[PDB]
């Protein structure tokens, strides 16, 4: 496995350099099927993107084929949700799905139990920006989400290249000129982030189930398929 | 399974 | 103001959340029945119930926690009741490998789980956590040091504008906790990559004990709407606190 | 009238 003899900074522009694109929404209020509609078209093919940044996360690649659907089930809503709030730094308030589809938290009324969730979203993305979080340790976090969030539902190759990212994160602090005491407390702040982060996708994960057989809206195959491993 | 042809390719 | 939480030392942290432990309740379990979905899920509600009582109790005691006002109290247990519940379920059965130890005469493998619907699933997370425990040889000190993270952590995201120096005050607390994980691992003989190293591996199990928490809630729901077995008027208070 | 507030409140 080549991701353990990597350096942090050759794991910090490997995970830079993996980053998915940002992707646009169809273009042109909003109701509840066509904000459903155009958030649905939207993590659909995000999804696809993900996907391929997970090949390219060093060390997801060494795993079986059965190890990575199996990461990529259980975390795909939490590194959607991750990488929203990322994107809705600069834009306290609001949420930016697309940088054509920006939403605050009224227009999360159009659909039931919505606001909820966007609340939680606005709340995260409000942490991010009071802890001036880094694109360097986001990359950090989204890549532990995805080898951590599966890990104990199967292992030590997972945790050598978690305890290899969390080299990367004190390195990438230590670099900021933190002192060892503040390293050590803004890697737990960080870390305590993703329980929440991990608490946003259960609620996330059964709005979806709800609007599954509410109907609102048809859900791709792919997304069914991801959403049918959580039941 | 879509998740398994997307990650082979 | 001048809180007593900010004043305590490493050592002084541990010995206060040591001393603040709540005990290890026994259940109504008779080994001459054998079980039924009511009689087993019964059981677990008395026995979580009473450990319920035990843990709002404990709570006060947690440096930091009396500071807060009456409201952030009831949050921060109302959203992460379940979770304590099942770091100390955990922490329990770490000595019994395929066991989950309930009370020291309530011990259960994944099979006698299957015996209420949807509890299985449960069960088997609970034992994988307990198992990530023995393998990373979780210490007594590292425990209750968790278990008060969940409580302050939990709940500090649900949380208008003047009240910002309650959510910063927790932050503050939980600022202090990780300096006494740290210094727990400094004294084992731990290099600093090993602290930090291990430092992220326990917090990283609190995003499953939070999963855990989220599919028990929903278990503990549909037993509600099931009406098989009746549900303390706590229980149904601290679970209708989550819809 | 939450039990969570008597037991939080009594002392
Ligand atoms: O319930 S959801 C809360 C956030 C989102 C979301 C949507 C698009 C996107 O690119 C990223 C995210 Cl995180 C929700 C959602 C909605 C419909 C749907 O079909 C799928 C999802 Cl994930
Ligand atoms: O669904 S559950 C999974 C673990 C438990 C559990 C039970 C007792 C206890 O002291 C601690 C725990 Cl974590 C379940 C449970 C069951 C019924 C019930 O009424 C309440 C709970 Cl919490």
């Amino acid at each position: 496995s080549l991701a353990l003899s990597l350096t942090a900074d050759q794991m910090v522009s490997a995970l830079l350099d993996a980053e998915p694109p940002i992707l646009y929404s169809e273009y042109d209020p909003f109701s509840e099927a066509s904000m459903m509609g155009l958030l649905t078209n939207l993590a659909d093919r995000e999804l696809v993107h993900m996907i391929n940044w997970a090949k390219r996360v060093p060390g997801f690649v060494d795993l079986t084929l059965h190890d990575q659907v199996h990461l990529l089930e259980c975390a795909w809503l939490e590194i959607l949700m991750i990488g929203l709030v990322w994107r809705s730094m600069e834009h306290p308030g609001k949420l930016l799905f697309a940088p054509n589809l920006l939403l605050d938290r009224n227009q999360g009324k159009c659909v039931e139990g919505m606001v909820e969730i966007f609340d939680m979203l606005l709340a995260t993305s409000s942490r991010f920006r009071m802890m001036n979080l880094q694109g360097e340790e986001f990359v950090c976090l989204k890549s532990i989400i995805l080898l951590n969030s599966g890990v104990y539902t199967f292992k030590d190759h997972i945790h050598r290249v978690l305890d290899k990212i969390t080299d990367t994160l004190i390195h990438l602090m230590a670099k900021a000129g933190l002192t060892l005491q503040q390293q050590h407390q803004r890697l737990a702040q960080l870390l305590l982030i993703l329980s929440h982060i991990r608490h946003m996708s259960n609620k996330g994960m059964e709005h979806l189930y709800s609007m599954k057989c509410k109907n609102v809206v048809p859900l791709s195959d792919l997304l069914l398929e991801m959403l049918d491993a959580h039941r | 399974k879509i998740l398994h042809r997307l990650l082979q390719d």
